[PDB]
């Protein structure tokens, strides 16, 4: 027997003598009030598979980034059609020879 | 007869900066870890 | 698994066996030298390739070689 | 000498509990189990760190890899002059015997051994690697 | 060895360790020296605790002569309790 | 780094990391599929050389373009 | 002197862990039992939405306060919330491909509790359970970040 006077390594009882314990894992039901099971399992019915939510993230990622291109014009700090409102360094190019 | 539109960097840059790396890395990562039957 | 091969210049001095930290070498009877022994490698699936057998061999260019090969979970010495 | 099995009700040496014990190579793949019979109580050194006290009589431990059992075997053998034996245990109840696996530790030659991986030529009588080229896989010329 | 299961009482709660801790350290912590002009190390920053409790949401100034009172007060309060707990001489001294 | 400090040190460090991620609560729910090991002896030479060459090239290119085009450009 | 606190795990000094009042103190043990990641009797979808609701709501903050749109008034909240929703999206993708890579083969052999009895295996650790958990995470995280925006807009002395 394993749990005895220093009699370790019980051969037929491998799940003690090995180090396979659930440290903090309780198991009981009724953690939640009942109808969230209804409201959330009837809500995640669509994307409950491997390909489904993986398609959803593709759809949303595309439909977010591609529209970020042409309606992320909320100043983006500089580039998006706010541009150089001064002729910045056109003729300033070189130090000894100007070169434009 | 060929010209890309004015809005073309705004769309094509984050596409190839964020989307194609994401699809590439996810697809390759599924490919790497697959078990042979 | 690695490749461990014993050659015929062996004089059978048991140095390689006492140097192996994994017990993959053993001495077998043989009729080719004065000591009437020769090393052998019956368990090269436990070898990790540390090459202490090569260091312990007295005869010049060695009578035992360890060729490195495809690693496994035992030939990497991983304890986790 | 026949191949012995172990008796898994032998006590274990007194030890406090290290970090360096069994990880999950034991839960899924394998772990090794060593056994010896002592004569008087004495303090030895674990091949993980720390010191332990062996008991008067049979003992029993368990380890992760094989070099740990060989280290403890060499230490118990050259310093205390005892006779240890360590096994391999798979995580479903399968026990394999090894070391010595011949009765006699593999330095004293025991008649009745078959020599394997044992080429019969001088080291400089190998073929060139052009003449073993284009085979099923990577091959050293001294592997043929 | 060390043990076989973790004891679920390791802090052996002796109920008069803390009351003697801060009660037997603060009754001599408010004496009154020449050093402060007639004030204590428990009433002089009672003034402070209440003082910047008055204007509440303003966190008090980062050089205001009472952080010293907080730190030097707890530097002794914790010490007297941690030496009180080793007043578990039930098996040692 | 890959040139000066050779391997086995990193092997031991990575092993303690394996222990830490194995015994940490609430993060022992995610495991490696292939066991983590340190880079092999041959590979790290190539990697160190790659960093050496790439940094060397980028530094000199930056200096050359910036200096010559800052003066005459 | 015949007093000790620190013990090896369930006797057994030869498993590489040792018990401490950090790991096995009673209040800590009951606390980490009551977290959603250790409950084992509930369906993984619901855990997914609980964990997602928590993590989205916390992830919204730093983008709001420290993002590049943090000084322009009334729109500093929008950009932060949107970016946080993006991060939650990427986390959902990571969960999905982890499910595709980890549980792709056979499971382990056996499990017992600490005060030994043979407890069954957690259903979160199969392909279906993990995929459902990922879907729950996406739903919960997006709901959480949306709630972060909502909570910003109507809250007594937010600043
Ligand atoms: C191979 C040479 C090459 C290189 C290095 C670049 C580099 C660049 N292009 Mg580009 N481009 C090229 C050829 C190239 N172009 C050709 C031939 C066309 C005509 C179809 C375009 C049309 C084009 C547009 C319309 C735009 C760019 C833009 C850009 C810039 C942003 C990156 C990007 O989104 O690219 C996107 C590039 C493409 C969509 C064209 C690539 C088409 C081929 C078939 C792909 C090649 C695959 C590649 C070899 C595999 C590598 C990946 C692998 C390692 C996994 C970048 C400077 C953007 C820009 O100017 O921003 C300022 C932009 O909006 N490119
Ligand atoms: C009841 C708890 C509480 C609450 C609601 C606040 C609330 C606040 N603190 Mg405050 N604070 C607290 C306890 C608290 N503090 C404690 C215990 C200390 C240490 C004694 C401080 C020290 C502190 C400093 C030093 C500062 C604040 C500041 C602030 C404001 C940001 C905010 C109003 C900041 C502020 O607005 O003060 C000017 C600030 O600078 N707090
Ligand atoms: C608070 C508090 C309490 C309840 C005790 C209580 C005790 N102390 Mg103690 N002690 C304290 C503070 C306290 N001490 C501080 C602040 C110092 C400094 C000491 C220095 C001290 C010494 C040097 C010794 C005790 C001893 C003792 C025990 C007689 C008794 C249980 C004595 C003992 O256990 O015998 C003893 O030798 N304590
Ligand atoms: C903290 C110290 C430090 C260190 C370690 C480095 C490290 C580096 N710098 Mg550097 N740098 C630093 C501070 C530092 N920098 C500072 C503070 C400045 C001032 C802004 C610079 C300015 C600077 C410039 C301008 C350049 C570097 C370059 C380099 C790289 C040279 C690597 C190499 O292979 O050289 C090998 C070294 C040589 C081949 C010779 C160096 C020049 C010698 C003295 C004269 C040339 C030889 C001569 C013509 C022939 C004589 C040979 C004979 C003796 C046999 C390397 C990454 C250079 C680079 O990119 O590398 C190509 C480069 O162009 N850095
Ligand atoms: C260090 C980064 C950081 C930053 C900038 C913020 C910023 C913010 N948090 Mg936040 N938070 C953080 C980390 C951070 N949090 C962490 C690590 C936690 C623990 C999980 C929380 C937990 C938290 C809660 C629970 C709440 C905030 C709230 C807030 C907002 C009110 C101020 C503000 C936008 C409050 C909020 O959303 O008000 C609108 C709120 O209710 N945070
Ligand atoms: C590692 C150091 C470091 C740090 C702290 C920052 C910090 C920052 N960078 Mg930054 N940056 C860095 C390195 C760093 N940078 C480097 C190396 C680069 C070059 C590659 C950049 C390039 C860069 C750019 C280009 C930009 C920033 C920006 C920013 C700001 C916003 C970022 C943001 O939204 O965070 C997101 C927030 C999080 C991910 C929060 C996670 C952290 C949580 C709070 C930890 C909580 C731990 C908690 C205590 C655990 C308790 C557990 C308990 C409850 C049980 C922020 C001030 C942006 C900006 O506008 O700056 C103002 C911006 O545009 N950075
Ligand atoms: C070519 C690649 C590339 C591109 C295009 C970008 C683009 C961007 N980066 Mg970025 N980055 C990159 C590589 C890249 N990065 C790399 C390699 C690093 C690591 C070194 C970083 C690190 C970095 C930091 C640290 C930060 C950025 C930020 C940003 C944004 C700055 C724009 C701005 O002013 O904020 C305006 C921002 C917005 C308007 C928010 C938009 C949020 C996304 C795009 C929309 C999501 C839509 C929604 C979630 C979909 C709904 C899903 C549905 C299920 C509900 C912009 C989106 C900043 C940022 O966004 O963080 C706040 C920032 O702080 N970057
Ligand atoms: C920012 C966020 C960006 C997110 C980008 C989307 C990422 C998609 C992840 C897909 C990677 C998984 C690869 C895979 O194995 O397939 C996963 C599934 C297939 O599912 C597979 O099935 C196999 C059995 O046949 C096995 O079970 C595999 O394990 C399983 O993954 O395929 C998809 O779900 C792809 C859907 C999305 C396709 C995107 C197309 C991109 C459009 C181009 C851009 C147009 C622009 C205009
Ligand atoms: C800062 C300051 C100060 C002070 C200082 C001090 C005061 C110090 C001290 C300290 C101390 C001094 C501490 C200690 C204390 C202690 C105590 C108080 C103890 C007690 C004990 C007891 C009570 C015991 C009891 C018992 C028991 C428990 C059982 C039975 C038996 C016997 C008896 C053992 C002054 C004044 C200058 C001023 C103000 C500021
Ligand atoms: C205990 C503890 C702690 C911690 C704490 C914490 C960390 C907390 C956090 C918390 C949190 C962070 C929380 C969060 C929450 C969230 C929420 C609560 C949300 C909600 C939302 C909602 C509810 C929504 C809904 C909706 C909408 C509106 C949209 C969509 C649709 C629907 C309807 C779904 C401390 C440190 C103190 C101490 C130690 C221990
Ligand atoms: C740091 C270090 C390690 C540890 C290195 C590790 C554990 C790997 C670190 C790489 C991380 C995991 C990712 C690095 C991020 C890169 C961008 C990955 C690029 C991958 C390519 C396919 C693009 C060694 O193993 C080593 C061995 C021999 C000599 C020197 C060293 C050494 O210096
Ligand atoms: S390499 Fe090491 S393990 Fe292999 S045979 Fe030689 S000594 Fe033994
Ligand atoms: S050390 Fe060399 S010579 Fe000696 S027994 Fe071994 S192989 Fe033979």
């Amino acid at each position: 027997k394993y749990g005895e006077n220093s009699r370790y390594f019980d051969l037929q009882d491998m799940e003690n003598t090995t180090g396979s314990w659930d440290m903090y894992g309780v198991d009981e039901k009724k953690r939640y009030p009942d109808n969230q099971a209804k409201f959330f399992t009837q809500a995640t019915d669509i994307i409950s598979r491997r390909e489904s939510l993986r398609a959803l993230v593709a759809l949303s990622g595309i439909a977010a980034i591609v529209t970020y291109g042409l309606k992320g014009a909320k100043d983006a700090d500089l580039p998006i059609t706010k541009g150089p409102q001064t002729t910045g360094e056109n003729g300033k190019g070189g130090s000894v020879r100007s070169r434009l | 007869p060929f010209v890309p539109p004015s809005w073309a960097p705004s769309v094509f840059v984050p596409l190839t900066g964020l989307v194609l790396p994401a699809i590439a890395m996810a697809t390759l990562f599924v490919y790497i870890e697959k078990e042979a039957p | 698994a690695h490749i461990v091969k014993i050659y015929d210049t062996c004089i059978g001095c048991t140095q390689c066996v006492r140097a192996c930290p994994l017990d993959v070498l053993e001495m077998v009877p043989w009729d080719g030298c004065k000591a009437s022994q020769m090393a052998s490698a019956p368990r090269t699936e436990d070898c990790v390739g540390c090459k202490r057998c090569e260091t312990a061999c007295p005869t010049d260019f060695l009578s035992v070689r360890v060729y490195l090969g495809s690693e496994s979970t035992r030939s990497m010495g991983l304890s986790y | 000498w026949t191949v012995p099995t172990l008796n898994p009700d032998t006590p274990s040496p007194i030890f406090g509990g290290s970090t360096g014990g069994l990880l999950r190579k034991a839960q899924t793949e394998e772990f090794y189990v060593i056994t010896w019979e002592a004569k008087k109580e004495q303090i030895f050194e674990m091949p993980t760190g720390g010191a332990a006290i062996m008991r008067q009589g049979p003992n029993l431990l368990k380890f992760g890899k094989k070099e740990q059992c060989l280290a403890l075997t060499t230490q118990l053998r050259n310093k205390f002059k005892l006779t240890p034996c360590f096994y391999r245990v798979f995580p479903d109840g399968k026990v394999q015997y090894l070391h010595p696996a011949d009765g006699v530790y593999p330095e004293k030659v025991n008649a009745g051994r078959v020599g394997a991986n044992q080429n019969m030529r001088r080291i400089g009588q190998n073929v060139n690697p052009i003449k073993v080229k284009f085979s099923g896989r990577m091959m050293s010329p001294a592997e043929i | 060895a060390s043990n076989k299961s973790f004891p679920r009482d390791w802090v052996k709660t002796d109920p008069l360790v803390p009351v003697l801790g801060f009660a037997g350290w603060t009754i001599p912590a408010n004496i009154g020296v020449s050093a402060f002009g007639g004030q204590s190390l428990f009433g002089l920053f009672t003034q402070s605790i209440g003082e910047n409790l008055a204007h509440f949401p303003t966190g008090p100034a980062l050089d205001d002569k009472f952080w010293l009172y907080l730190i030097t007060y707890h530097l002794g309060l914790f010490l007297t309790i941690t030496l009180g707990q080793i007043g578990v001489q039930g098996r040692k001294q | 780094m890959f040139l000066i400090s050779w391997r086995g040190y990193w092997q031991e460090l990575i092993e303690t990391l394996v222990w830490a991620h194995e015994k940490t609560p609430l993060a022992n729910l995610v495991y490696w599929k292939d066991k983590p090991v340190a880079l092999s002896i041959v590979q790290a030479r190539l990697v160190g050389l790659a960093h050496f060459s790439v940094g060397y090239i980028f530094t000199y290119a930056a200096f050359l373009i910036a200096s010559t085009s800052g003066r005459f450009g | 002197k015949k007093a000790q606190v620190i013990s090896p795990v369930n006797g057994d000094p030869f498993v590489g862990m040792l018990e401490t009042p950090v790991t096995s103190a009673p209040i800590v043990a009951t606390y980490l039992s009551n977290l959603p990641a250790y409950r084992t009797g509930v369906a993984p979808v619901l855990r997914g939405v609980e964990i997602g609701l928590a993590h989205g709501f916390l992830l919204a903050g730093p983008f709001i306060k420290l993002g590049p749109l943090r000084n322009v008034p009334e729109t500093a909240e929008i950009a932060g919330s949107l970016s946080a929703a993006g991060l939650v999206l990427i986390l959902a993708l990571c969960l999905s491909i982890y499910g595709s890579a980890q549980f792709q083969s056979t499971p382990s052999i056996g499990v017992k509790t600490l005060s030994g009895r043979s407890v069954a295996r957690d259903p979160l650790f199969s392909a279906d359970g993990w995929s459902e958990f990922a879907a729950g995470f996406l739903v919960g995280g997006e709901a959480g970040v949306a709630w972060a925006y909502v909570c910003t807009q109507i809250l007594p002395y937010y600043s």
